[PDB]
This record gives C-alpha cells, sequence and structure tokens, in this order.
C-alpha cells in the first residue's frame, strides 16, 4: 500500500481494547483485513475523520467473537451522523459493498444528480437528455469502479434502477467477485434446503492452487456456517489437494480456530489418507511462519502444529519428517521458528517453560528415530539457524548456539 | 531446455556445444550483456557455475576442478586499483593427459589474460597434492579464452599450443601488480619490470603470491533444487527457498569466501553477488525454461526470476532483492517493494499469472541470517495521473508515489545521464501528457461529490524553454497548474487563467511544480495554493508570462476505439487506421503545444494514451522481444548479438477462456518535413521486417500463433489531422509464430 495506509491501520488497530488478549489479538486481525478491503475510502482520513471509525469498532455490538459483524456493521457504516459525529466515509460505496438495499439508490441518486449538475446544459449538443443523463450515469458509475469491480454491482445501467438479484444467482457473482459481505449477504437470502450445497459450492471453488489472501476470510465464513463438516470432506475430496488448499488459505490469514476445527473433525473423529507428506510438512511449516509473525498468537499456533504434527494417523509422516538425508531435513522449518519463538525478546510470554519442553521434546524424537543420522541433524539445524532468517529474530545473535546448547541438555 | 549444458560443453572442449548452450542462456537473461564489463560480475558468474557443477551432477568427482582469481590490480596509467580481473579455471582427471585450462574475462586482451608460469606451477603444485604420483611429463596444456564485451560480441578461442618457455606467459595480471607494488611504481611496463632484479626472498614471495584453490563438493546434492522452484504454490516455494536453496548459495559462497574477498580493493559487491546467483541458475538452464529479469541500473540491485519446465502458465514468481550495505531484512522490504510492483518493472507477469509472489533480501556479506524470505500478492498498475495531481494537495507522501509512477515506466533502455537528458525529458512530458490528456475520469472529491475536468496546455511564448505546462480544472472545485520543466527552464510568472469559466465563489488556483535537475532525478516542490481565482486574476494581471493557452478536446472516442481494437478487431487494418484518426484527430488542434519533437516524445505520448485507457490492459515502451545470433591449431568462435526490440507492445489480460494476449505491436517513427517521410517509412517498414524474423521471443507472450505489427510514422509537418501520422494504407501486418 502506501505508508499513509500502515499509519492509518495502526491508528485503527490502537483502539481495539479487550481484556482477553487472545480476543484483542483475533480483533486487531479483523481490522487489518477490514482496511485492506476499504483502504482507498480511508486512505485520507485525518483524525477529526477517523474518530467516526473509532467509536464504531469501540461499539461491542460490532463483534461476534473475533469476527466483525457485518450486519451490525454495515448499519452503523451507512448512517449519516452517530452521536454528534458525521460520517465522513462515501456512503454509496459503504451500503454497496454491505448489501444495505434500502439506501444504495437514494444515495447513488444524490451523487448522479449533483454530478449532472456540473456538466454545461449546452455541452453535447448531438446528444438527447435521455443520451446525456446515460453517459453521464456511465461515466460516474465507470469512476466509482476504479475503487473495485464490485461498485457497480447494485445500479441497472441501462434504468439507473436498483438491480435485483435471485439468492442463488448473488451468490455465485459474491463468490466470484472475492466479496466477503456480499456473499453472506446471498447466503441468508437463500433456501434453507440449498444453504449447504452452496457453502461447499464456494469452498471447492475457491480451494484452488492459486488462491489469494482475500479469499481466505470467505473460506473462514462457508466452513463456520456448514453443519455437517463430514460431509464437506467428502465434496471436497472430489477435487486433488482441495482439502491443502483451504486449511492453507486459512493458516496463513491466522483463522486458527477455523483450521483447529477442521482438524479435530477430519483427524481426530484404513490406510487412506486426506493429505500427503508433503501437505503435512507445508501446514507446519506455514504455521510456524505465522506464529512468528503474530506472537499474541503464538500458543494457538503452537497447538495446531502440535494436533497435526502428533496426529496418529500421520505417524508416518512425523517420522518422515525428521530424516536427515541430503542435508537437510523437513522439520527445520518448526523446530528452528519454534527456537525463535521461545527465544523472542520483544513480548512478555508466561509460559516459555512449555515452549522449551515441546522443542527438547521434538528433537528427542528426531533422535529417537533416527540415532546415526543425528549428528547431521544437529549440523543441519545450527546451520539453518544461522543462515535463515526469520521475523523475531534478534538480530546478530548467534541462534546456532542456542541449538547446541539444547543439543547438550540432552546429553 | 534441450542443451548438454554449459560447463559440461566447456569441460569437453566441445566450444560448440558450449556457444549454442550459452546464447540459449543469453535469451533466459536479456540484460546479462549490459553488465559483463562491471567489475568481476563475468568471472563470478563463471566462476559459481564451476564450484557448483559438482553438486549438480554435471562434474564427475574424478574430474578435479582447479580456480583462482587473477585480479588486476593497480592501473599503470592512473594509479588506481582495479575492480576487475581473469578468471582462470583448469580441470584434470586421473588418467587423462589433457588438462584444459580457461581464462575467463570480458576482453581478450585483457591485462594478463593467459595462464603465467608460476600459475602453471601453482596449478601442478594442487594436482600433486590429491595426486602425489603425478608425472608432468605426461600433462598436456589446453588452453582457452571465454570472453564477452560490448554492438555486444562473445569469443570462445582455442589457444595455439606454444613451445618452450612460450608455452606459458611470462606474468599473469596479478604478478604486475605485486611487482608494480614492490617496486613502488605503477607505471613501470613489463619490459622494464622483466628488467629488475629480485632476491630470493621477494622470488619465493611473488611464486605463493599465486595459488589454485581446488573446488570440492558437498555434502548436498542440488540435482532437484529448480523442481522446487517450478511450482505454483507460493508456500512451497517460500519453504524451498528459506531452507535449502538460499542455504546453498550463501554457504557455497561462505566456502570461497576468502578467495572472493583477498587480493582486490574496492570490490564491487553488487555486481559480483548478482553473478553469483546468476551461475547458480545458469547450471540449469540446459534443462528448465527459466526467466531472469535483472535490473542492475545505478540505485537498483533486483533480480526477478520464473522457474518452469515450459508451458506452465502459472509457477510463482520470486524477487529478490541483493543487499552490499544495508541488513536483508531492509533487503526484503525493498524486494517486497519491488514485487507488489512487478507489472511496472518487469516482463516476468507476462510469463505468468500468478497473483501470488515470493520476495527475498539477500546480502552476501553477512556471517548470521544473510536472506530473509516472505510473500506478497501481486498488485495491478492503474495509477491515476490527474486525481492524485489532485490528493497530493493536502496530503504528504503522494508527490512521490506521482514522482515514481513518472520515473518507474521510462524506458529501462535509456540510460539516466546528461548525455540522455534531452531522451529522459522527452519521455517524461509525453507521457505525462497522453495519461493526463486522454484520462475520461471526472475528478473524485473526499467529499461526496464528483466534478468533470477540462483540460488545458500551456503553449509558452518562447519556443526553446523546455517546459511541459498543463492545467486541470474541476467544475465548482479548485484549479492546479501542472509544470514539468527543465533545468535551465526556470521562469518568474503567472498563467493566464482568464479563459477559463469560473463559476465558484470557492475555486482556488494550485501550482505543482517539476524540475528534472542536472542529475536526472524528478523533484516535485510543495504546492502552492495561489488563493482564489478572482483574487489570482487580479494580482498578476502585470506578471501573466507570454504565450496562449489551449484546450485538450474530448477523448472518449479513444476509449471505446481501443476496446474494438484489441479484442475483437485486433488483426483488422481498418480498425487500427481508425484509432490513430481518432489520435490525430485530438493531436492535431495542439500539435505545435505539446510539440511532438522526438520519437522519444511521440512514443512517450501514445504510451501514456494506451496506459490511461482501459484497453489495452497492458502497454510496454521499448519491450525487447529477444536477439539474434550471428557467426564470424587455434580456433576462434566470434558471436555477434543483436537485440529486437518494439516501440510498442500492447497486451491483453489472460482470461480462463482466452488465453490469447493479442500482442499488437508499433514500430514508431517521426518525420520532420516531406523528404524524411519516404525515408521513415522505409525505415520503419524494414524494422518490421526485422521482427517477423522473431519466433522464439513471442511465443511465451501469447498462447496463440500470430502477431499484429503496424509501422507508424508522425508527421510532424502535416497541415491537416488527415495525414498527421501516417498508418499503411490499403497483408504483411501478421506475423504467423512457427511453433516448429
Amino acid at each position: 500500500e502506501t505508508k499513509k495506509q500502515a499509519e492509518v491501520l495502526k491508528k485503527l488497530q490502537d483502539v481495539i481494547k479487550h481484556t482477553d488478549r487472545d480476543i484483542a489479538a483475533g480483533r486487531k486481525l479483523a481490522i487489518k483485513r477490514w482496511v485492506e478491503t476499504y483502504i482507498e475510502y480511508i486512505k485520507y482520513f485525518k483524525d477529526d475523520k477517523l474518530e467516526f471509525l473509532y467509536n464504531v469498532f469501540r461499539d461491542e455490538g460490532c463483534w461476534l467473537g473475533t469476527r466483525l459483524n457485518n450486519t451490525v456493521l454495515g448499519q452503523k457504516l451507512t448512517e449519516e451522523k452517530i452521536g454528534e459525529i458525521d460520517n465522513p466515509l462515501r456512503r454509496y460505496g459503504m451500503a454497496s459493498r454491505y448489501c444495505i438495499t434500502g439506501k444504495i439508490h437514494p444515495l447513488f441518486q444524490k451523487r448522479f444528480e449533483s454530478y449532472r449538475n456540473k456538466f454545461p446544459p449546452g455541452a453535447f449538443d448531438g446528444k438527447t437528455e435521455t443520451e446525456f443523463g446515460k453517459y453521464v450515469r456511465n461515466s460516474l458509475l465507470d469512476s466509482i469502479k476504479r475503487k473495485g469491480p464490485v461498485f457497480d454491482f447494485w445500479i441497472d445501467r441501462e434504468s439507473g434502477e436498483l438491480k435485483k438479484y435471485d439468492a442463488v444467482e448473488g451468490f455465485d457473482s459474491t463468490v466470484k467477485l472475492k466479496w466477503s459481505e456480499g456473499v453472506e449477504y446471498f447466503y441468508n437470502q437463500l433456501e434453507e434446503k440449498d444453504k449447504e450445497k452452496k457453502l461447499t459450492e464456494a469452498i471447492v471453488a475457491l480451494s484452488r492452487p492459486q488462491s489469494v489472501k482475500r479469499d481466505a476470510p470467505i473460506l473462514d465464513f462457508c466452513v463456520r456456517n456448514i453443519g455437517d463438516k463430514d460431509t464437506l470432506l467428502q465434496k471436497l475430496l472430489q477435487k486433488d489437494k482441495g482439502v491443502y488448499f483451504l486449511l492453507a488459505e486459512l493458516i496463513e490469514s491466522c483463522f486458527f480456530d477455523t483450521v483447529h476445527d477442521l482438524v479435530q473433525c477430519w483427524c481426530y473423529k484404513c490406510s487412506d489418507k486426506i493429505f500427503s507428506q508433503r501437505d503435512y510438512e507445508l501446514f507446519l511449516s506455514s504455521l510456524s511462519d505465522v506464529m512468528l509473525k503474530n506472537p499474541e498468537l503464538s500458543v494457538q499456533a503452537r497447538s495446531l502444529i502440535m494436533e497435526i504434527w502428533k496426529c496418529e494417523r500421520f505417524a508416518e509422516y512425523r517420522e518422515t519428517s525428521v530424516n536427515t538425508s541430503n542435508y537437510t531435513v523437513p522439520i527445520k522449518s518448526v523446530l528452528g521458528e519454534l527456537i525463535i519463538n521461545w527465544k523472542r525478546e520483544d513480548v512478555c510470554k508466561p509460559d516459555r517453560e512449555i515452549e522449551k519442553e515441546e522443542i527438547l521434546d521434538m528433537i528427542s524424537f528426531a533422535k529417537g528415530c533416527f540415532p546415526e543420522k543425528f549428528d547431521l541433524f544437529k549440523e543441519v539445524m545450527i546451520r539453518n539457524l544461522r543462515l535463515c532468517g526469520r521475523e523475531g529474530k534478534r538480530k546478530g545473535v548467534d541462534y546456532g548456539k542456542f541449538a547446541e546448547e539444547l543439543f547438550l541438555q540432552l546429553e | 531446455s534441450n542443451g548438454d549444458g554449459l560447463i559440461r560443453s566447456l569441460v569437453d572442449g566441445d566450444l560448440e556445444g558450449f556457444r549454442q548452450g550459452f546464447e540459449s542462456f543469453l535469451d533466459q537473461c536479456p540484460s546479462f550483456l549490459y553488465h559483463v564489463s562491471a567489475g568481476r560480475f563475468l568471472p563470478v558468474f563463471f566462476f559459481s557455475m564451476f564450484s557448483t557443477a559438482h553438486d549438480a551432477n554435471i562434474l564427475n568427482a574424478n574430474e578435479r576442478v582447479y580456480f583462482r582469481f587473477d585480479n588486476h590490480g593497480v592501473n599503470p596509467r592512473n594509479g588506481e586499483n582495479r575492480n576487475t580481473a581473469n578468471l582462470k579455471v583448469a580441470v584434470y582427471r586421473d588418467g587423462q593427459q589433457v588438462v584444459r585450462c580457461y581464462s575467463i574475462s570480458d576482453r581478450p586482451n585483457s591485462d594478463g589474460l593467459r595462464f603465467s608460469t608460476r600459475e602453471r606451477n601453482a596449478l601442478v603444485q594442487e594436482i600433486r597434492r590429491q595426486n602425489p604420483n603425478l608425472r608432468e611429463e605426461d600433462l598436456n596444456f589446453e588452453q582457452y579464452k571465454v570472453c564477452m564485451h560490448g554492438a555486444t560480441v562473445f569469443e570462445v578461442i582455442r589457444e595455439k599450443d606454444r613451445q618452450g618457455r612460450d608455452k606459458f606467459a611470462k606474468y599473469s595480471a596479478s604478478e604486475v601488480h605485486f611487482l608494480r607494488q614492490l617496486f613502488r611504481n605503477h607505471r613501470l611496463t613489463i619490459k622494464e619490470i622483466e628488467g629488475r632484479q629480485l632476491n630470493q626472498n621477494q622470488l619465493r614471495q611473488l611464486g605463493r603470491s599465486v595459488n589454485f584453490t581446488r573446488v570440492e563438493p558437498g555434502q548436498q546434492r542440488i540435482d532437484n533444487f529448480m523442481e522446487m522452484l517450478a511450482s505454483n504454490q507460493r508456500q512451497d516455494v517460500r519453504d524451498s527457498l528459506r531452507g535449502d536453496i538460499l542455504e546453498y548459495v550463501t554457504d557455497t559462497y561462505n566456502n570461497y569466501r576468502a578467495q572472493i574477498e583477498n587480493n582486490i580493493e574496492g570490490r564491487s559487491q553488487k555486481f559480483e553477488s548478482h553473478g553469483f546467483l546468476l551461475g547458480f541458475l545458469a547450471n540449469f538452464s540446459h534443462r528448465y525454461t527459466i526467466g531472469v529479469d535483472l535490473d542492475l541500473s545505478p540505485r537498483n540491485s533486483h533480480v526477478a526470476f520464473l522457474v518452469r519446465h515450459q508451458v506452465e502458465r502459472e509457477n510463482i514468481p520470486i524477487v529478490i532483492n541483493l543487499a552490499t550495505r544495508a541488513p536483508p531484512y531492509i533487503a526484503l522490504n525493498r524486494a517486497r517493494s519491488h514485487a507488489e510492483r512487478l507489472h511496472v518493472f518487469s516482463f516476468i507477469p507476462i510469463h505468468t499469472e500468478s497473483r501470488n509472489t515470493v520476495c527475498v533480501g539477500l546480502n552476501f556479506n553477512l556471517n548470521l541470517d544473510p536472506f530473509s524470505v516472505d510473500t506478497v500478492g501481486l498488485q495491478q498498475d492503474r495509477f491515476p495521473l490527474v486525481q492524485r495531481l489532485f490528493e497530493c494537495l493536502e496530503n504528504e507522501g503522494i508527490r512521490e508515489n506521482i514522482r515514481d509512477f513518472l520515473l518507474h515506466h521510462l524506458p529501462a533502455e535509456i540510460p539516466r545521464n546528461a548525455e540522455n537528458y534531452d531522451r529522459i525529458f522527452d519521455c517524461i512530458t509525453g507521457f505525462a501528457f497522453g495519461n493526463s490528456a486522454f484520462d475520461r475520469h471526472p475528478l473524485e472529491l473526499e467529499e461526496e461529490d464528483e466534478a468533470p475536468i477540462t483540460k488545458y496546455i500551456f503553449r509558452h511564448g518562447d519556443e526553446g524553454l523546455r517546459c511541459l505546462t498543463m492545467v486541470f480544472h474541476a467544475e465548482g472545485s479548485d484549479i492546479v497548474i501542472l509544470h514539468i520543466r527543465a533545468h535551465d527552464a526556470q521562469q518568474q510568472g503567472a498563467i493566464n487563467l482568464q479563459t477559463l469559466n469560473v463559476n465558484g465563489n470557492d475555486v482556488h488556483v494550485w501550482e505543482v511544480s517539476c524540475t528534472l535537475n542536472n542529475q536526472l532525478e524528478l523533484d516535485i516542490d510543495l504546492p502552492n495554493d495561489l488563493g482564489l481565482y478572482h483574487d489570482y486574476q487580479n494580482n498578476n494581471a502585470n506578471n501573466f508570462l507570454a504565450g496562449d493557452l489551449v484546450q485538450v478536446p474530448n477523448t472518449e472516442n479513444v476509449h471505446n476505439t481501443l476496446n474494438q481494437v484489441v479484442n475483437d478487431g485486433w488483426k483488422n487494418i481498418a480498425q487500427h487506421r481508425g484509432l490513430f484518426q481518432e489520435i490525430s484527430g485530438a493531436l492535431m488542434p495542439l500539435v505545435d503545444t505539446i510539440n511532438v519533437n522526438s520519437e522519444d516524445k511521440f512514443r512517450s505520448i501514445l504510451h501514456g494514451t494506451f496506459y490511461a485507457s482501459d484497453n489495452p490492459y497492458k502497454v510496454l515502451a521499448m519491450y525487447k522481444v529477444g536477439q539474434t545470433y550471428s557467426l564470424k591449431g587455434e580456433r576462434v568462435i566470434l558471436t555477434r548479438i543483436t537485440e529486437q526490440r518494439l516501440d510498442l507492445l500492447l497486451l491483453r489480460q489472460p482470461r480462463e477462456n482466452d488465453l490469447d494476449t493479442h500482442p499488437i505491436g508499433y514500430v514508431l517513427r517521426l518525420a520532420n518535413n516531406a523528404e524524411e517521410v519516404g525515408q521513415q517509412q522505409n525505415d520503419a517498414r524494414q524494422e518490421i521486417g526485422r521482427l517477423k524474423k522473431q519466433h522464439r521471443g513471442f511465443i511465451p507472450i501469447t498462447s496463440g500463433n500470430e502477431v499484429v505489427l503496424f509501422p507508424i510514422v508522425f508527421n510532424r509537418d502535416a497541415h491537416e489531422a488527415g495525414n498527421l501520422i501516417l498508418f499503411p494504407e490499403g497483408e504483411e501486418h501478421v506475423h504467423r509464430l512457427d511453433r516448429h
């Protein structure tokens, strides 16, 4: 983004307060996702205009756990004024993306008329007023479209009317548009008999090789609103690596509670396994990555790492992950991150001793599986802790020495 | 690919096989030859290839390799220590009598390029460390030269075998430096140095001043490292870079750190670091379709590359920033910013439809944490110039974004030096005009309101004054005067805005002044509120500059025609002819005001026009399509390299059911008078024929088998709009791609 975008993000995140620090850390990430969506509308807001958003996000009614309540949020964001502070946002764009269908057309009619009034009456003396007004509407809609392809979704260009969408038609369209609030809106318009099916369709359509970060909040909403998670697994297994794609994108956005629910349902309740050895290793290393990027959520990331790593269904995967061969071992992008998390000094953690216990157990497991390769394992781990930089790593500090001290502790 | 491998051919003495394999690698790194003379870029590149060949299963263990950096040292003509060198490599295999020696430098006449007598003895000494039973009588030295220098030529030479002492040279480069330092006289010639006597201690030191180092395979095989990077999963690519690959590259660099860092001053860490990384990638160039995009311009140290077998369409781009002084975590921030804007900087996004990238900060000099890795999404290149000009009035950092927008879209092939000042000025002003004059969108105010913009351009009374002046009047809102002037074009005065119909009572007049300084940076002064419109017009009645304000005509019809041109009508000549008829119609009123004074000005105006319009999705200026290679007891193989560039390349975005990007290419020329017109059409049509000889360059950019090419000549002396831009009248514009 821009430098100003990082500043307004930090300002909005500072407003989030909560006693439960796990809840506060999750809500700050929700604000980050909100900013990444609506940065084009708030990029130039000073503190006088930002106060409106401060009071909106301070409202507990705008929240549902660690996630924003789009029904309450879309209401407050379309109000002209809340408690002596005027809404500084362009309200047409807010009503469009939040599907406030009672206000979309009136707000657009205001912008259409004030924009139409700035053209000279004799500007285009070949066009009729019918053609003149349609040209003004198309120019205005094309102008707002620069902020996103979803901002002409509700205004018919021939009539200027509020467009009407079937529940299924609008649901499929908002999934393709990667439009989180529109997907949830049209979901609640669906017949009950179709709710589970449409959510599953969105999940398998978005769990694809080239998914992006924007897809994760949609995948999170769909999974959270699916009752029969066992049936969802069977439909996801109809597509190659569909299970890996869903979990991977959720992990990168720190939807830990959703991933834990899926891991518990599909792995903890023959020889057929639902994902491969590589999927297994990429789950753990990606969790270790976001663990360092989000220290306030390191407890949840560590729990997820241990659930997946120690799952009895993947005991063979676990042994292979600590097999040192060709001067490398798959667990180095997990054990190294855990050592860095345990040693970081920019935070005040209560349970550093539990972190050390997990690290020593992981090392003892690697030593027990392949005793004749343990010397190379230690050599490989020390080398990786010295060459590969990481977030949360103390600069100029030899982390290979930390590995040497842990190996010496285990005799 | 289908080659044998660069090192494999070289070691076997297959000079022809090495040549074809190397020009295939040059097709993969189109900017490689721009830097072959920058420091030790070329020696380190070849050293990296030799030092990782065993680990890549290219050479066998019994094929022992020895090397040394023969640094050029002090220049006898200015006394300054040079940072260039010759790389000298020898391969020896027990049981084989032939010992092949290679001398690698940018020029075949580079100082001390030949193997010296003391270098032969030091090499034999190294060979004997592993083979104690060596018989030198059974050794047959085959000596080679590998050089490439700027057009650009690359030469592979089998040196003639010389008899007796002439078999090896008297001094290497470093020996001459050693003796010039010993005698404290850097201007001494080799003949003068020969005359000087040396005691026993000095000769002993001189003999150990040259010494070879054996390249030893490590404990890690790298055969499948490119397989790890030929992936469409960003987490997989990031994990493989964070672990095996970047650990191997930095650790291998560390293993030879003493040979790289010692006996040289003023070492160019930037170019050597990029050469080292490129040598690692080049050891896979014969087996993978690797695209490497190198930006080693001043103030830039970027390498972006893409790894695939051949046809993959969504593999992950890898964007690296090589720092030499800043820590790699800062270099990662620069690489992340470069990757976010990859559509602006690189041709890599043309070869992959991935929306995810992996970014890397790397600094070989650090012992701890020489690299850091992250992933970032790829953003669209859609900067609204006029909209940001109004926004920068009250907001910080927007001036930097406006400056970056103009500078980053300059053609990379134009160096930013005082010799090319007018070239850069023509490009900035022409691009800024095309963007602003052809942007059809109204101004979006911060408050919930929209206003149309009437655009003007000011024709200064002095036709020699190098200054682009434009005025943007949003209805009911403020007025912005934009200046982009040269360093010697400073003025004292105001632009008369009486022709404008200002109906609002709050309309202000702003001034945004840009200057291209003598260092070819673009300074944008803080915007100045010149007061209310009627207040501004009251004042300056005795301070109005001489000139005329011309209104930019409407250009909405160009966007609609561009939509039809890039899509359904991309092979219809009549559709292209109509597009330039409308561009001619919009430009003719102001042709002498915008002043299309050069081919750069004409090209940049069309670049800004095509950028602002929704179609085409992507437009590239001076896009390199590829290059051509001409071939011209001693065997000298000399190859001349000729580049084929497209003045303008227009591309669609690949859709799911429409993989054809409809590549449109325009060859642009400028004619100042009628006599030049026929000669400019002939040169433009001849350049078209040169482009029709290139097929492999167009294949990766489209899924179809056709490329549309049109010669375009700007007629500066045209009297009517119908002849301003000359389009071919009445086949010959569809280049059929032969994928056979």
